[PDB]
RNA sequence: CGGUCCGGCCGGGAACUCAAAGGAGACUGCCAGUGAUAAACUGGAGGAAGGUGGGGAUGACGUCAAGUCAUCAUGGCCCUUACGACCAGGGCUACACACGUGCUACAAUGGCGCAUACAAAGAGAAGCGACCUCGCGAGAGCAAGCGGACCUCAUAAAGUGCGUCGUAGUCCGGAUUGGAGUCUGCAACUCGACUCCAUGAAGUCGGAAUCGCUAGUAAUCGUGGAUCAGAAUGCCACGGUG
């Protein structure tokens, strides 16, 4: 059973262990609602199983560990996708046809010397 | 500040001079060069000429200065107005 | 029960130093645990290269420190002597623990 | 950019109901990265407006936006320091964006107990062409159409 | 790199490395409340007429090669201007320009 | 009600109402209520009326409006008469805690 | 998979996240249009990433008698019983003023408090310094472990669910003031910082002007690092939201 994935996004990292049965999503021990506050996030982590129809026909079990709701919220999706693919692979299409298969590389640049926040520059004293 | 149990910082020599003044009963000013020294209650009733580099400024120490530094009574800058 | 911590700055020489002790152990004994690379420590420093006044000329340098573990759990009568009779190469540092 | 001419970026599909218009409204109403409370406020206001108008939430939002939808942008393409502005027609995407920005700006302009209540009260006026959005549209259109000899 | 200032600094070490035990025990005694007021006062009065410039926290950390009184680094014991030419020549086992 | 010689507003919370006394801030106001048995979420109204006089007696456990005013005045006058650095910087309109009276003596010198 | 004190404690293991070493890997490689049957540009397909995939060092001959003989060396002048040299006390921190820059606030997306959540990277032996007894608070005493994927600094916040206040110089704003101790170094009147009780300033989006940013960037929130007995709104980095 256990089809697995490893979603990543920002400085986060997931670990989805899909299997066959009934919702029962459970993240880092807590259940979805308990774990994710920003209800928004509680939808990114259910989006993939919506483009298919396994929202209520499969199980799950994740354990994300890095970052913040910021992107931990997302790493789940990536993974839930990589592993969904290993359930049938015919889904690759729809899932790519929705952006859920790419890992966003958007990172966070470095404070460069002289600047003050990566890009922002000390105000210039006019003349 | 300093620890409560460490004690004050009166000088070796200053204590000797004030003891000499207090059992000799002299009204002449006692000049001192220390500026970070504390005050002892036994100097009440004496004139102390404290040195700050410019002049030996006199202090007629009251019974209202024991727990602070004697140097607070003698500033070093010279300024009483821009104009 | 006995282990050696190797500390260096060069992965092209610390690996040779590790090989020269792991092969020695596997020759005059057995039961090795291989080289375990610990997270290397990198210390960064920003240095002004302005002699008198230029608050823009900065250089960002970093000093590396690579750590590896070589633990031989079961020693023979010859392992300790073989790993201590070595003509250790310069630059690397050894912290040996024989508990 | 003089040579680099880019297209238009894509936004999230707003999984609350699903609408690019709603996603854009949310991401322009939010400030200081407070998208969570911005979404709560806008969704509460829209759900109240749904019952207050009798229609669906998305349809009532779309028609309210259309009823205050502008047509002309008054830009400053003057040749120098001399004041010489120019009105021009607006593309549909920037038109919708400007209309919803005016809506969310009137939301901040008019104060009440909560921003959700302000948004609901201002949408209840944009429904029958009242409030601040339609007034601003009229005030921009009068000065954009009164200057026709200047091309 | 003034010669006059290059001798006071070494004196502040050659004298501070000698009074270590007496100062340590005096600090411990006057820091532990389980002491006597007269003994603590006598100890602090004896400590204060010890040479002033022999105190540990009375010398500024001076650069090793050039003695620049600013920008002294613990890691190299050298100022920025000299550590630049040292790391640039390559005498510091591991100092490479970096890029995170 | 009128506590400590000042008619505290009736339509405000007890903590805020008793904070109006010259000598109490946001902490002593909670402390007095905690030590006397008054909640921190009720107005002056809907409260025991004998508790008003109990609080009027309790606020005498420390300095009060007139007492604090006269204490500050006498302290400043004593500093002026002694003539130390404190008095010199007090009866001139300048900060005394070592603040720079060069570019930021701006509510000691007043508006320019 | 198993016992299990419900804790990965170990029994075990190397699928994974992580740890450091060697690599596959995006090259216009493709299909279509445009373009000169080119180079290229535009779409789409695969793809984790697409046209430089995304950030940093690397600053070409030369310009500014550009800036430092105050890091340093240095050809000449120079002082040779003082411009060399001695330590103590002051002043570099002051002031009717004008200016570069930033922090702090204008209050309903905002402050007051009570569950509650997710980071990276760091520094540590004259050291980092868990507990505990205490203190309204700073920290006092006793003090485990650790050159550290082991212990400390370090219950991070913004977020979140509740309550609460209601538009007011405000429960906003936290400066000045009298006093209190604490860290700290022989000594904080000039001249430290922390603390909490008390007065609770100014200020209520600010003319002409003016500066920064094109994407995980603006903008907000907190943390970390070097200097050093302590004394950061300065400096250098780090991630969260977005
Ligand atoms: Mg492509
Ligand atoms: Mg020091």
């Amino acid at each position: 059973n256990q089809y697995y994935g490893t979603g990543r996004r920002k400085s986060s990292a997931a670990r989805v262990f899909i299997k066959p049965g009934n919702g029962k999503i459970v993240i880092n021990q807590r259940s979805l609602e308990q774990y994710f506050g920003r209800e928004t996030a509680r939808m990114v982590v259910r989006q993939p199983l919506e483009l298919v129809d396994m929202v209520e026909k499969l199980d799950l079990y994740i354990t994300v560990k890095g970052g913040g709701i910021s992107g931990q919220a997302g790493a789940i999706r990536h993974g839930i996708t990589r592993a969904l693919m290993e359930y049938d692979e015919s889904l690759r299409s729809e899932l790519r046809k929705a952006g859920f298969v790419t890992r966003d590389a958007r990172q966070v640049e470095r404070k460069k010397v002289g600047l003050r926040k990566a890009r922002r520059r000390p105000q210039f004293s006019k003349r | 500040p300093r620890s409560l149990k460490k004690g004050p910082f009166i000088d070796l020599h200053l204590l000797k001079k004030v003891e000499k003044a207090v059992e000799s009963g002299d009204k002449k000013p006692l000049r001192t060069w220390s500026r970070r020294s504390t005050i002892f209650p036994n100097m009440i009733g004496l004139t102390i000429a404290v040195h700050n580099g410019r002049q030996h400024v006199p202090v007629f120490v009251t019974d209202e200065m024991v727990g602070h530094k004697l140097g607070e009574f003698a500033p070093t800058r010279t300024y009483r107005g821009h104009a | 029960r006995i282990r050696i911590r190797l500390k260096a700055f060069d992965h092209r020489l610390i690996d040779q130093a590790t090989a020269e002790i792991v092969e020695t152990a596997k020759r005059t004994g057995a039961q090795v645990r291989g080289p375990i690379p610990l997270p290397t420590r990198k210390e960064r420093f920003t240095v002004l290269i302005s002699p008198h006044v230029n608050k823009d000329a900065r250089d960002q340098y970093e000093i590396r420190t690579h750590l590896r573990l070589v633990d031989i759990v079961e020693p023979t009568e010859k392992t300790v002597d073989a790993l201590m009779r070595l003509d250790l190469a310069a630059g690397v540092d050894v912290q040996i623990s024989l508990g | 950019p003089r040579r680099r001419v880019i297209g238009q970026r894509k936004i999230l599909p707003d999984p609350k109901f699903g609408s690019e218009l709603l996603a854009k409204f949310v991401n322009i109403l939010m400030v200081d990265g407070k998208k969570s409370t911005a979404e709560s406020i806008v969704y509460s206001a829209l759900e109240t407006l749904a019952q207050r108008s009798g229609k669906s939430e998305l349809e009532a939002f779309e028609v309210a936006l259309e009823n205050v939808r502008p047509t002309v942008e008054v830009k400053s393409r003057r040749v120098g320091g001399s004041t010489y502005q120019v009105p021009v027609e607006v593309r549909p995407v920037r038109r919708n964006a400007l209309a919803m920005r005016w809506i969310v700006e009137a939301a901040r302009k008019r104060g009440d107990k909560s921003m959700a209540l302000r948004l609901a009260n201002e949408l209840s006026d944009a429904a029958e062409n009242k409030g601040t959005a339609v007034k601003k549209r009229e005030d921009v259109h009068r000065m954009a159409e009164a200057n026709k000899a200047f091309a | 790199a003034k010669q006059s200032m290059k001798a006071r600094e070494v004196k502040r070490v050659a004298l501070a490395d000698k009074y270590f035990a007496k100062r340590a025990e005096l600090k411990a005694i006057i820091s532990d409340v389980n002491a006597s007021d007269e003994d603590r006062w006598n100890a602090v009065l004896k400590l204060q007429t010890l040479p002033r410039d022999s105190s540990p926290s009375r010398q500024r950390n001076r650069c090793r090669q050039t003695g620049r009184p600013h920008g002294f680094l613990r890691k190299f014991g050298l100022s920025r201007i000299k550590v630049r030419e040292a790391a640039m020549r390559g005498e510091i086992p591991g100092l490479k320009k970096a890029s995170w | 009600a009128r506590i400590a010689g000042i008619n505290i507003p009736d339509h405000k919370h007890a903590v805020i109402a008793l904070t109006s006394i010259y000598g109490v801030g946001k902490t002593r106001s909670k402390a007095i209520l905690a030590a006397a048995g008054i909640a921190e979420d009720v107005k002056i109204s809907e409260l025991s009326e004998g508790q008003i006089d109990t609080l009027r007696d309790e606020v005498a456990k420390f300095v009060v409006e007139g007492d604090l005013r006269r204490e500050i005045s006498m302290s400043i006058k004593r500093l002026m008469d002694l003539g130390c650095y404190r008095g010199l910087r007090h009866r001139r309109g300048l900060p005394v805690r070592g603040q720079r009276t060069k570019t930021n003596a701006r509510t000691r010198k007043g508006p320019r």
